[PDB]
RNA sequence: GCAUCGGUUCUGGCGGGGGGAUAAAGGCCCAGGGAAUGUGGCUCCUCCGGGAGUGUUAUAGCCCUGGGUGUAAUACCCUCG
RNA sequence: GCCAGAACGCGACGAUACUACCCGCACGUUGUAGACGUAUAAGAAUAGGCUCCGGCCUCGUAUCCUAGCAGGCGAUUCCUCCGCCGGCCUCGAAGUGGCCGUCGGUAAUUCGCGUAUUGCAAUUUAGACACGCGCGGGAUCAAAUCCUUUGCAGACGACUUAG
């Protein structure tokens, strides 16, 4: 019965922030999507919902799981990288987490 | 500077075959089988006609068009080997000291060994090992001749070259000691 | 798509000892007309008593090749500096139009003689019209008659992105 | 581009410093490798230049006191790659420590990483880089010249291991064979219309 | 500027690190290497040392000067009871080195091997190898011959582990010596059925050397304490008004 | 005498080969500039298939099976286009392999996703009937 | 969180106008002139695939010079939405 | 060959009292540089290869798997696919796979009942390893240090011995 999964959102990776060779402004951050490799498969994307899920050690208000919104913004560079913003900028322990691209905002 | 295209050919007597595989050449006639290597040169072989190998190298520079020449070379070499032989003759020469020779066929190995004596009165004994496929003779046509013939001529000649490079004068004048064994005579087994 | 061929004409200043100067006229290859006209004034202020102070122009006008598919072989000759003296040189080249024939001349003597675009003068550009005025060996392999040749070892185009190939590839297309 | 639990990469004919730069950003970015075969590792040029590049390396050591602080000199073919890995990385963070943690390497496949599937990193082969006419050597003729010690029991051990993929590619032939042949009897047996709309989508 | 005249290093450096030694029996680092075309034999023994004395005899070197003629020489006595083997072990090869993985010993030990595995015996409950010896009981000891199939099949170097039996000698030391020796000789079948025919029997040491051999001897020196460098390493004593 | 040769065999260049370039189209070679560039041009009726005249670079084509008998060399479009319909080279091309996997692979990817859902159920239907035909076989080994 | 707006900015697509040799080419049609890396024929050498001569469109075609369709199309530069 | 032996490198073996050990079950008072289909084993050449022997190769742009309350309860219907156990073989580079049997589940076809109200979005609290705790069953009855002693050892610790 039902043999299948249950995934709605895309996969990403949190790389770094946005910087220079020796300066870094954590309030801009980097993401690479999975399967897209080019400017123009980015601009689809552009205004979605980013989500950064972690666990903690004590419960709040009945979970012991906290989550950070953002948004995708702009692309950068040739290759598919794209820029996002977060309301609080992210832990920075996390290059190399995964995040996940929503499809909330469509068309 | 490159060339469009260069090419040579090679004749094939009926008396044998020849085989190419992954630029791996057998040659198989009377006399025996050779096999030689050349996965180091980008070419490309080709039937010509009926009887004829063709040779080619497409786009190539002056100092990669040389080696062209070579392998015809080569490969010749190993027909002419299996169809007819070759045959070294190496001569003594010596003003005092006579020089002994003693040729021996090894069991274990199938291979020769010679031994030289009394060489400018030395009393070491020189010893060389010929490569398999080589054949050693004392000659009976005439005194002080050696006689080595085979298939191989790569295997004849660095065989020969051995004997020859043992027996030198050490803190000599040698534009007035000439005293060792040297190469005289190249030619094949038939004819 | 970085030269084209221009026609200048200029004329000194008339005067009142001499109302209707000469006029002269040169073809210059040049990325534009604004260094067109500044390349027209260098080369007649090294042949005339004229300058771009006492002179003016009199025209500008493009020079369009006038069968831009038919392939053609050209001969140039120029004289251009070494880091120790001047001299003159003859090159061939085979393409469809005299533009191209310049740029591909401008990068040879960049890659066999180090010489750069200030030190070279342009004395004429020819298409030779027979096969017998062929001179160089490298092109007269390319008239041959009854040409071809095969592609050995080819490499075949892999997207950049796609790390981490499955298979290994062939080189025999 | 692909997010995998692990990358096994068959490292017989990749260049030693492209595969090397190719998999220190795939660490960084989160990614697990692990490199058999090290030994078969190739390097550009010819073998004495590369001799001459580790004796000048060897050279180098601590005056005062050689059992601290000088350069360890490791020999394997596997501590070459590695080496050539950790300079392409920051090593002395936290951040490059834990990138170091996610990559193995070997010599030989060991018993973990055969029954597994092994890629290719394109960017990196020798036959699709180097021009024709140059010269290359080998890493494993490189390590058995400045002291390794067991170039010969991995090459018994790697020849055991084909004589026993040699069994198993003779049963997967066989299960293909069959396949086939089902999918021919299966075919025109029963389908009247599922074959046609099939088709018409392109499968 | 320049050392004004020449002189060679005091000392070698090859034996470098100047520090006791980690074990006080010997340990051998390497065995001669095998011919599987000659009988099976070991390789190794172990005694304890007496002393010296002195020897006559006449010389046999053509050409020397003291030829046919009689020479003193010292020499020195080992006294070598008889040693008892006990189990063996088997070796493979790794791309790592070698490693053991089984080792299979005999039924019965003596008291003098089973006070090598204690530091206060006295006291003991005395219980080494209580429970292993039970295996040549059950089901006809399978499980015994379960691993030496195992050493047959996989290993590729065989050695044999021996005691010696120090009551026969005036020591006060009750605590024997163990150790392991190698055997060299046919084949891998052949190296295990000849050192389990060995199991609990005692081995002279006529039956591993002989006369006119040459051998080498393997122990730690003779040890001082805290010493300065003209004794340690042998440098030149400085003048006779030297402060400090 | 005995010869047994087994090395490569490729197409060349030539005039009257046909060419297929990056965006799926096709054309014929008239004139050989370099050992890297030609002239060529395709006359085809279907405009999927046509190309203008001009100059192609070697390192973004394809060589195909097909030669056109006897073309002469630097021939123009008039006379190229006569010869193109006259052989066949529309039909030709469409009864090869790499055709077939261009038209695949177009067909893939226009599936919506009403397609989807019913492409995975028909491949099961289809799927029933191996699996039974299969373990039939291997049973009787 | 969404909808309708204001300020700034990044990025896609579509419809027109003007210029130059009133683009240059190019397809089709008309008239004249040439040759060769010479098509078909004719001759000789090999049947062993072919090669060598001869000469101007034939059973392929190519290059120059004028004219018509034609205020043709397209590229490039500028410009109104 | 010869010296040292990583005090955060590894292997084999002996005996293991204190529920320290083994098995089964059920929980979370917990930790993890970061599950969400975490699915894919020939070797070799690249100026050559694969094969069912008919043919095939730019291209993983592939193949497998994929529907049902986060996936219910019945029927029609089918003999496919999956899993826990047990028995035989097999596996040594850092030990793995195959065959068989019982049992449990199961849309390839076609239907009948149930779903609401989480109120127009808010991580889909879901995996795998470790660790802790509580039961119910088995198995087991050990050593080390101080102390006295030795002198093959020694500044003191440490070391070779005996009780
Ligand atoms: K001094
Ligand atoms: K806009
Ligand atoms: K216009
Ligand atoms: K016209
Ligand atoms: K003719
Ligand atoms: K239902
Ligand atoms: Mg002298
Ligand atoms: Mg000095
Ligand atoms: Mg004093
Ligand atoms: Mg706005
Ligand atoms: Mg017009
Ligand atoms: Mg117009
Ligand atoms: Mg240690």
């Amino acid at each position: 019965p039902s043999e299948a999964g249950h995934r709605l959102y895309v996969k990403g990776r949190h790389l770094s922030y946005q910087r220079g060779r020796r300066n870094t402004h954590p309030k801009t951050s980097l993401i690479k999507i999975e399967g897209v490799d080019d400017t123009a498969a980015a601009n689809f994307y552009l205004g979605k919902r980013v989500a950064y899920v972690y666990r903690a050690q004590k419960e709040v208000r009945g979970t012991k799981i906290r989550v950070i919104w953002g948004k995708i913004t702009r692309p950068h560079g040739n290759s598919g990288v794209v820029r996002a913003k977060f309301t609080h900028p992210l832990p920075a322990r996390s290059f190399g987490a995964s995040v996940r691209i929503m499809l909330y905002p469509s068309s | 500077m490159r060339y469009i295209h260069s090419e040579e050919t090679i004749p094939v007597p009926e008396n044998l075959k020849v085989s190419i595989k992954s630029r791996l050449v057998t040659v198989e006639g009377p006399r025996g089988k050779l096999q030689k290597d050349l996965s180091h040169i980008a070419v490309n072989f080709s039937v010509v006609k009926k009887g004829v190998i063709g040779l080619e190298i497409h786009h190539g520079s002056r100092k990669d068009v040389a080696a062209l020449r070579t392998v015809r070379t080569i490969i010749n070499n190993m027909i002419i080997g299996v169809t007819k032989g070759f045959k070294y003759k190496m001569r003594y020469v010596y003003a005092h000291f006579p020089i002994n020779v003693n040729v021996e066929k090894n069991a274990e190995t199938g291979c020769y060994e010679v031994e030289i004596r009394n060489f400018i009165g030395e009393k070491i004994v020189r010893k060389v090992v010929m490569a398999p496929g080589v054949e050693v003779e004392i000659s009976k046509a005439q005194k002080d001749e050696l006689i080595l013939s085979g298939n191989s001529l790569e295997a004849v000649s660095q065989s020969a070259a051995d004997i020859q490079q043992i027996c030198k004068v050490r803190n000599k004048d040698i534009r007035k000691f000439l005293d060792g064994i040297y190469v005289s005579e190249k030619g094949n087994i038939v004819e | 798509g970085r030269l084209q061929e221009y026609q200048v004409i200029g004329r000194h200043l008339p005067t009142e000892a001499n109302p209707n100067p000469a006029l002269y006229r040169m073809r210059i290859f040049a990325p534009n007309e604004v260094v067109a006209k500044s390349r027209f004034w260098y080369f007649l202020r090294g042949l005339k008593k004229v300058k771009k102070a006492t002179g003016e122009i009199v025209s500008v006008n493009v020079i369009s090749e006038k069968h831009p598919l038919k392939v053609k072989n050209f001969g140039i000759w120029l004289r251009y500096d070494s880091r120790s003296g001047t001299h003159n040189m003859y090159k061939e080249y085979r393409e469809t139009s005299r533009v191209a024939a310049v740029e591909a001349m401008y990068a040879d003597m960049a890659a066999r003689h180090r010489a750069r675009f200030r030190s070279i003068h342009i004395l004429k550009v020819v298409e030779l019209e027979k096969t017998e005025d062929v001179k160089r060996p490298y092109i007269k392999q390319l008239v041959a008659k009854n040409l071809s040749f095969p592609l050995p070892h080819r490499v075949p185009k892999i997207s950049t992105k796609k790390i981490f190939s499955a298979k290994r590839p062939s080189t025999f297309s | 581009s692909s997010f995998e639990s692990v990358v096994v990469i068959d490292g017989k004919g990749h260049l030693l410093g492209r595969l090397a730069s190719i998999v220190a950003k795939q660490l960084l970015s989160g990614q697990k490798i692990v490199v058999v075969r090290c030994e078969a590792l190739n390097i550009s040029g010819e073998f004495f230049r590369a001799k001459l590049k580790y004796h000048a390396y060897l050279r180098k050591m601590t005056r005062y006191n050689p059992t601290r602080g000088g350069p360890f000199h490791f020999r394997a073919p596997s501590r070459i790659f590695y080496k050539a890995v950790r300079g392409m990385i920051p090593h002395k963070t936290a951040r490059g420590a834990a990138a170091l943690e996610r990559l193995k390497v070997f010599e030989g496949v060991p018993p973990p990483y055969d029954k597994k599937k092994k890629m290719v990193v394109p960017q990196a082969l020798r036959v699709l880089r180097l021009q024709p006419g140059r010269k290359y050597c080998t890493v494993g003729r490189l390590s058995h010249e400045v002291g390794w010690k067991y170039q010969d029991v991995v090459a018994r051990l790697e020849e055991r291991r084909k004589a026993k993929g040699a069994a198993y590619y003779e049963r997967k032939k066989l299960a293909a064979r069959q396949l086939s042949e089902a999918k021919k009897a299966a075919a025109a047996k029963v389908d009247p219309k599922v074959s046609e709309a099939l088709a018409a989508y392109g499968y | 500027s320049h050392r004004k005249y020449e002189a060679p290093r005091h000392g070698s450096l090859a034996f470098l690190p100047r520090k006791r030694a980690a074990r006080h029996r010997g340990r051998v680092k390497s065995f001669p290497k095998d011919d599987p075309k000659k009988p099976v034999h070991l390789t190794a023994a172990m005694g304890y040392k007496a002393g010296m004395t002195t020897i006559v005899r006449d010389l046999d070197r053509p050409g020397a000067k003291a030829h046919k003629k009689e020479v003193v020489e010292a020499v020195t006595i080992i006294d070598c009871p008889p040693m008892v083997v006990v189990g063996l072990v088997g070796y493979i090869e790794t791309p790592r080195g070698l490693r053991s993985l089984t080792t299979v010993w005999a039924e019965h030990l003596s008291d003098e091997v089973k006070r090598r595995f204690y530091k206060n015996w006295y006291k003991s409950k005395k219980k080494a190898f209580t429970k292993y010896a039970k295996k040549y009981a059950e089901n006809n000891g399978a499980s015994i011959t379960r691993e030496l199939e195992r050493i047959k099949k996989y290993c590729t170097v065989v050695r044999v582990l021996a005691h010696t039996q120090i009551r026969k000698t005036p020591l006060k030391q009750k605590k024997a010596h163990l150790m392991e020796i190698q055997i060299n000789g046919g084949s891998v079948a052949d190296k295990v059925e000849f050192g389990r025919s060995l199991f609990e029997k005692p081995v002279t040491i006529d039956t591993i050397f002989e006369k006119d051999e040459m051998i080498d001897v393997i122990a730690v020196t003779k040890g001082h304490g805290f010493v300065g460098v003209t004794a340690r390493w042998g440098t030149k004593k400085l003048p006779r008004k030297t402060h400090k | 005498a005995e010869i047994n040769v087994e090395a490569t065999s490729w197409r060349r260049v030539e005039v009257g080969r046909v060419l297929k370039l990056e965006n799926g189209s096709l054309a014929a070679i008239v004139e050989i500039i370099d050992h890297k560039r030609v002239l060529a041009d395709g006359p085809s009726s279907d405009p999927k298939l046509a190309t203008p005249r001009g100059i192609v670079p070697l390192s973004r084509a394809l060589l195909t099976p097909i030669v056109i008998p006897k073309l002469p060399r630097g021939a123009r479009t008039g006379a190229v286009k006569k010869a193109w319909e006259a052989y066949g080279v529309d039909a030709k091309w469409k009864e090869t392999n790499w055709a077939k996997k261009q038209l695949q692979q177009e067909r893939r990817q226009s599936l919506t996703d009403f397609d989807r859902f019913k492409v995975m159920r028909l491949k099961k239907q289809r799927r029933f009937e191996e699996r039974k035909a299969l373990a039939k076989i291997k049973a009787a080994a």
